[PDB]
RNA sequence: GAGUGGCGAUGAUCUGUACCCCGGCGGGGUGGGUGUCGAUGGAAGUCUGACCGGC
């Protein structure tokens, strides 16, 4: 897919997943694409996650593109499906943000750190 | 030893000190300084630096990229390369002068003109017209009504009785337009507009009856010229809305499928292009316009619009008041896809889209 | 509703119909706005909001920036200008007479930089990555502040090579540093403290460090003087 | 004091994590032993430092230990006080829904409820490890762990 | 004591000349001092202003200052290297109650308690 | 034996519960603010008077 910026290896997309799920419970997230939009907007999110398989790509596109201007970081997962499930839905979902880490704090900071890494940076 | 300048300004040749030892100044031409930077890239030379480099015949020359060195040594010259040289910036802080010294712009106020051009169009090298077209059609739009309103009131000094027979502005301007005087109305001249023959006849006897005011011809004339205005503009309009389907389809096919050219553009006019208006989220699409009554909500904690700009859409004002929202909600949705579809690249699929919109319309009409 | 003139110059404060204060800047282009900001008329001038939490600088003002170098006719080069928020909000600063010259490399977001560039004579957009300034050596000029808020890990050494080419001596660099895309791993106050000492390493003298919490999570911003 | 300002630290470890004592005291000197004898490397890679090495180095840990790199582990020093803190159920249990916060946690912990994937496991400071199975089993049955799942999206850390 | 805690590996450590004087007069190991003390990566530095003293020093006492030249301690430009060590120091963690200290100044010590989170080392 | 028709981010819920009414729903009215314009509508509703100067 082509909005896709960099690789994720499958062990961070679960680390992810998980990120998640425990920002659930203990924090707040944002769920669904227009309300991870507004997240960027505002500059609540604090990392934004993206599904890697979106039917219209273009769905999502305009995220890479936004969260660079705010300067939130953003990464990958690659089905729709178990990030909405993740979120505490039934249903499926394109894109999601974590606002506040709560008790995965320690979690997310793994994880911009190492999309930092297989980024370039240092 | 001479160091070398390249520069939109042209290419200019310092001694060790600083001094404009001699300089070839660049046509003002966007096309040709545009390719040259871009050659400048791969370490092509500037045609100017070409020519100043034959004018001076230096045995050492130094220049400020390490990819023109290898290009120059082809062509003759021993050559090196220093980064952030002092004479380098010697010639940037004098930069906003040497523009005219060297006679490239006669002033400062049309360099920065020429090189805000050369950036806008040097970036592009690395939508517009149809919000324009439609912010002069809702001028059109005002003005028509403007007119038709005024021309009622005037011309139904003389005529009155023909204001509340014809409801439409066009056809009440046509009318003024042909005649002036309600006694040059004939069965003959008004079949050759298509009135049909029961209305006819209700003018004609109105006119026949009227009340209105004997007037010269100095007096309906002056109301004439602002008929035809009236009928100028309907034509233009007409005009306006063909040419902008034309850029709609192209710019933003998607979208255009969804709401028409006209509102399509209009809600590009808002958003301010095509991007920002991919860049939003739907909960915004559907309050564009609005803007009064959203942040009075905002600011209160009172009821908000369920809709902007796209109150326009048929299915929305034609709708009863508790539908609407929901077709207001789910129109923003497809259309915030739409318009990413088209931003981010190409594919018409604006039919399975308006497919979606009318499940859920007709789902919404159904309780 | 009342606007009134702060300690920095076309950077302006309002009193709200409800009692509020909030930044803004001397609308450049009237009736136009570049993200999704509020436009306020006082006295037949028009303002245009400064959200502190998009714009760094208005961030950086909010929490005291004792003096700002950008001012009216002031030449800035902007490494980092992504969308076009804050260099919209540093163009209504500076006024025609300056010029800013905002360097980004993303064209997924040159794409919005360019219709605010359009609108805006004062900008001058350059599409090319701040790693390489002999890329734009050629249409910039030298000038007085350079503000850098760029997501690198060495952002850092970009900005003192950037500074080397086209920062005039005693010129002020505004310099963003992001902790967590220099390394999520290290401590953000830890991150200050050593780019920073980068700075001074080279011979920029450190004015005011200030931290951009509410506003900007794990970020700091610097003033200092090139020599 | 540094002293005072320290006893201010450890009670903000107090919580960090969710102790109530000198457990702080446990991890403190554990993360001492594991440095110190580990510091002690010193040296060279003598099959020694070889065994030790994937050794200490397999502290990897799940839940615990570091994430991939090292040899260096004193990292921990840093870590391991402020890391091997977390790990356990003491910590990673809240940061897993289930637990409304960290108290409201200990509490199932103890008692009886919350297990870890059959067999429960009382002594409120475990450890984790291939955590994915941290469930409630229970065995009319543990209620505050059972339909309080809002962990139905616990992605954490 | 009130003070929020932000330290984080590798701790920054400010040897002082005196402390340098007396680890080599003495052969303590510095640097694996430190580091078994902090229990961490440590950052050993020492300023301008400590090690321009015992250059003075190194005129009649060689060996101090080739371990106090050396990458463990790595150079901390201070602006007033002329200032005694210890208000060099001072003023270097004054604006930075964030570096730890190795001072056998007990002087020095003593007025920097007063700075909220300065972790204080010395050798008995 | 061949082709179709099959939950789902490419997206369900929450609040405009208006009031209450007659037969969750039909219809009803009263509501909100908002688009239009209007009316003629409603606004101390229509300044001041002693002397002004030139000499």
């Amino acid at each position: 897919a082509s909005y896709v910026k960099f690789e994720v290896p499958q062990d961070l997309a679960d680390k992810v997943l998980e990120a998640v799920r425990k920002a659930k419970e203990s924090g707040k997230i944002k769920k669904g694409t227009n309300e991870t939009t507004k997240a960027v907007e505002r500059g609540q999110a604090k990392l934004v996650i993206i599904a890697e398989d979106v039917q219209p790509e273009e769905i999502v596109a305009h995220l890479p593109l936004l969260c660079d201007e705010k300067k939130i970081p953003y990464v990958y997962v690659s089905s729709k499906k178990a990030l909405g499930e993740a979120c505490g839905l039934q249903v499926a979902t394109a894109s999601a943000a974590i606002l506040e880490p709560g008790e995965a704090k320690d979690l997310v900071d793994e994880i911009i750190k190492r999309v930092n890494e297989i980024k370039g940076k240092t | 030893k001479i160091y070398l300048i390249e520069h939109v300004i042209g290419a200019v040749a310092y001694d060790e000190n600083g001094n404009i030892v001699d300089y070839i100044t660049n046509p003002r031409d966007l096309g040709k300084i545009t390719e040259e930077l871009l050659n400048n890239e791969k370490g092509i030379p500037f045609s100017a630096t070409v020519e100043l480099l034959k004018k001076v015949n230096p045995q050492e020359v130094v220049v400020e990229n390490e990819a023109e060195v290898p290009k120059l040594q082809a062509l003759g010259y021993r050559v090196s390369y220093e980064p952030y040289s002092k004479v380098s910036r010697i010639f940037r802080e004098s930069l906003p002068k040497v523009a005219i010294d060297i006679k490239f712009a006669s002033n400062e106020e049309d360099y920065y003109n020429f090189l805000h051009e050369l950036s806008l169009e040097y970036t592009r090298r690395k939508d517009l017209l149809a919000i324009q077209a439609v912010r002069a059609m809702d001028d059109i739009d005002k003005t028509i009504n403007l007119f038709s309103e005024r021309l009622r009131e005037w011309y139904s000094i003389h005529f009155p009785e023909l204001d509340k027979l014809i409801e439409d502005h066009e056809e009440y301007a046509t009318i003024v337009s042909r005649f002036g005087d309600r006694g040059f109305l004939t069965i003959d001249s008004l079949k050759e507009l298509g009135f049909n023959e029961q209305r006819i006849n209700r003018i004609l006897d109105a006119a026949k009856k009227s009340i209105g005011a004997d007037i010269s011809e100095d007096d309906l004339s002056a109301m004439r010229m602002i008929a035809n205005t009236i009928l100028d503009l309907y034509n233009i309009r007409r005009n306006l809305n063909n040419y902008l389907e034309g850029v709609m389809k192209e710019v933003a096919p998607n979208v255009t499928a969804l709401v028409g050219p006209a509102l399509g553009a209009r809600l590009l006019s808002i958003a301010g292009s095509l991007d920002e208006l991919a860049k939003m989220p739907a909960s915004t699409i559907q309050v564009l316009g609005a803007e009064k009554a959203l942040f009075r909500a905002l600011r209160s904690g009172g009821r908000p619009p369920k809709h902007g700009i796209i109150f326009q859409y048929p299915a929305i004002h034609t709708s009863p008041r508790w539908q609407r929202g929901k077709i207001a909600r789910a129109l923003a949705a497809k259309l915030a896809i739409a318009a990413r579809v088209d931003a981010f690249s190409g594919r018409f699929i604006g039919d399975q889209l308006n497919e979606q919109l009318k499940k859920r319309i007709d789902e919404i009409k159904e309780k | 509703i009342t606007v009134k003139q702060t300690n920095m110059e076309n950077i302006y404060e309002c009193e709200f119909n409800d009692g509020s204060f909030r930044l803004c800047t001397r609308n450049l282009v009237p009736n136009f706005n570049v993200y999704g900001e509020r436009l306020i008329k006082y006295e037949g001038v028009e303002y245009r909001e400064w959200n502190a939490f998009r714009s760094k600088l208005a961030g950086a003002i909010l929490k005291g920036l004792k003096t700002n170098p950008i001012r009216k006719g002031t030449k800035v080069l902007y490494l980092g200008a992504a969308s076009g928020t804050t260099i919209s909000h540093v163009s209504d600063i500076i006024e025609l007479n300056g010029k800013a010259y905002g360097v980004e490399f993303s064209p997924r977001v040159v794409r919005e930089l360019l219709l605010v560039a359009q609108r805006r004579p004062n900008i001058f957009p350059l599409l090319a990555d701040a790693r390489f300034p002999q890329s734009y050596k050629s249409v910039v000029e030298n000038v007085d502040v350079l503000y850098v808020d760029i997501a690198q890990p060495d952002q850092t050494d970009i900005a003192i090579y950037n500074a080397k080419f086209f920062l005039k001596v005693n010129g002020d660099m505004l310099l963003v540093i992001k902790a967590r895309s220099i390394d999520v791993t290290k401590d953000p106050k830890e991150i200050y403290k050593t780019e920073v000492e980068k700075l001074e390493n080279s011979n920029f003298e450190t004015i005011q460090i200030i931290n951009l919490d509410p506003y900007d999570k794990d970020h700091a911003i610097v003033l200092s003087k090139y020599k | 004091s540094s002293r005072l300002d320290a006893e201010l630290k450890l009670a903000g470890e107090f919580g960090l994590k969710n102790k109530k004592e000198i457990y702080r005291i446990s991890f403190q000197l554990s993360k001492i032993r594991r440095a110190a004898r580990d510091l002690l490397t010193r040296d060279e890679k003598d099959p020694k430092r070889l065994f030790e090495g994937n050794a200490l180095i397999r502290r990897l840990v799940r839940v615990g230990v570091l994430s991939e790199d090292k040899k260096k582990l004193d990292y921990v020093l840093a870590l391991k006080v402020e890391d091997f803190l977390e790990r356990r159920l003491q910590t990673q249990v809240y940061k897993l829904g289930l637990a409304k916060s960290v108290h409201h946690a200990r509490v199932l912990i103890t008692q009886r409820h919350i297990a870890v994937g059959k067999q429960i496991v009382n002594i409120p400071s475990f450890m984790v490890r291939l955590d994915s199975e941290k469930h409630i089993d229970f065995a009319r049955p543990g209620r505050v762990a059972r339909r309080n799942a809002a962990r139905k999206a616990e992605a954490s850390g | 004591f009130e003070h929020n805690e932000a330290l984080v590996p590798p701790y920054n450590v400010l040897v002082d000349t005196n402390f340098l004087s007396r680890t080599v007069g003495a052969k303590l190991p510095l640097l694996e001092s430190a580091m078994d003390c902090l229990y961490a990566s440590v950052n050993i530095i020492i300023t301008s202003c400590v090690m321009a003293e015992l250059e003075k020093l190194g005129p009649r006492y060689r060996v101090a200052l080739m371990i106090a030249r050396d990458e463990r301690w790595q150079r901390l430009t201070c602006d007033h290297k002329g200032t005694y060590a210890d208000d060099c120091i001072v003023d270097r963690v004054q604006k930075h109650r964030i570096y730890i200290v190795a001072t056998n100044d007990r002087d020095l010590k003593r007025r920097i308690r007063k700075i909220p989170g300065v972790p204080i080392m010395s050798v008995q």
